[PDB]
């Protein structure tokens, strides 16, 4: 897995609620976080599915 | 919003939700058929939800309306913020009432020390997560261009400004992008962006609509 | 809490009791092993119970933890009761889970008019003694300097401030000291003290935790 | 036996509950009440003994 998989997740300083995942490497799994919508980190996927397949070794 | 109070002491006709399964930004309805939002808030689908107060129950008013056209505005600037404005044409013209209808178009810049009434479903909380189901109010007012420089160094352009209180605790907020700042009746400003929310000396930075009144008329008319 | 509620389960996880035999005061967690309490509130050896919901029976979620250091303030003046405030390490770091977690320190000063959730195991009646087992919540807003300062007059320091209610009815009491102020889900004051509890033009006097950000983050880094 | 004695007992201003005895009245005796942990008045003792004592 890239080693951006590890990182927390980042909101960034723009003001939308956007639902994004992230990769928790401790847990094994993608988390929901809120993405406000600017400036993202590689640890922002639109999709569950996305988050594994980079992270979780789908 | 942080700091703020509901709404429903108000008159927020011109509030949208955007929905994409979920609320995710605010908007303003300026015409029958268009909506003002923020740059950031782009998406290349959006559900226009409008005469909501409670974004979880449904109690009669609503309008859901999908979006036609969704148009960025083409020098938006996805790093510096610059030009973050957007338009959203809706499929079908919105039914006005007392619970769904316009707000009118600056026709002169935000001007220092108005007060005005920012509106949104955003997190009324500074750290961690309190989202509202009832939209949320705030009057906070504009801010002089001096102290929006001071608050955020360099990172201000002309297309900017900032309202809300350098002494914190009240300001917009993740979930705000998009909404309404209105001023004696008028479009100011488009929630955009800010260092956290409500921090000490990082009041929220909002587009000025007033600068953007040309390109909004041009697009309606070329889109219509 | 006098006029107030009965909290909900893991409603406040960042609630802490201080026993010493029993319970004497609250405090917050703002770390895995840190408490922020009063500084009246000291005491040589104190036990830091965690999890807590009702104080006299075990409930399965709690978690007893002794002090190991306990650091009040410096400037803490007994008398005018000014710099109320003081950090208790924990012996071990407190495990989080959905009943312990922390609060969030301030990034701005209180705001007049925002909303607090005040809690406690302290008294619940106004006049004479009613004491609970379970956690109470209370709501109540941010008053003004002038309305604080006029409420206690030449007693009121920056270090301190008001929330609560000028018509009485509802505030913190006897046995709540030392707990949480939160607003905006942060951590703006700590209870200190009051003219009795919930009485008229007598609201709870709280110290703001904003301006010792300095003093805990540099006691936390000496310590560890 | 000192005079502070027939003194009520005084909780205070601070919002602790901690509990201190005060010498009572034609009790003859010590008994408990809240006291909130500062300014405390001289009929404020840590123990039923010292209370006795300084006041029995
Ligand atoms: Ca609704
Ligand atoms: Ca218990």
């Amino acid at each position: 897995r890239p080693d951006f998989c590890l990182e927390p997740p980042y909101t960034g300083p723009c003001k939308a609620r956007i639902i994004r995942y992230f990769y928790n490497a401790k847990a094994g799994l993608c988390q929901t976080f809120v993405y406000g919508g600017c400036r993202a980190k590689r640890n922002n996927f639109k999709s569950a599915e996305d988050c594994m397949r980079t992270c979780g070794g789908a | 919003i942080v700091g703020g109070y509901n709404c429903e002491e108000n008159s927020v006709p011109y509030q949208v939700s955007l929905n994409s399964g979920y609320h995710f930004c605010g908007g303003s309805l300026i015409n029958e058929q268009w909506v003002v939002s923020a740059g950031h808030c782009y998406k290349s689908r959006i559900q226009v939800r409008l005469g909501e107060h409670n974004i979880e129950v449904l109690e009669g008013n609503e309008q859901f309306i999908n979006a036609a056209k969704i148009i960025r505005h083409p020098q938006y600037d996805r790093k510096t913020l610059n030009n973050d404005i957007m338009l959203i044409k809706l499929s079908s013209r919105a039914v006005i009432n007392a619970h769904v209808s316009t707000i009118s178009l600056p026709t002169a810049p935000p001007a220092t020390g108005t007060k005005c009434l920012i509106s949104g479903w955003g997190n009324t909380a500074s750290s961690g997560a309190d989202y509202p189901d009832e939209l949320q109010c705030l009057d906070a007012p504009v801010l002089s261009q001096a102290k929006c420089e001071a608050s955020y160094p360099g990172k201000i352009t002309s297309n900017m400004f900032c309202v809300g209180f350098l002494e914190g605790g009240k300001d917009s907020c993740q979930g705000d992008a998009g909404g309404p700042v209105v001023c004696n009746g008028q479009l100011q400003g488009v929630v955009s962006w800010g260092d956290g929310c409500a921090q000490k000396n990082k009041p929220g930075v909002y587009t000025k609509v007033y600068n953007y009144v040309k390109w909004i008329k041009n697009t309606i008319a070329a889109n219509s």
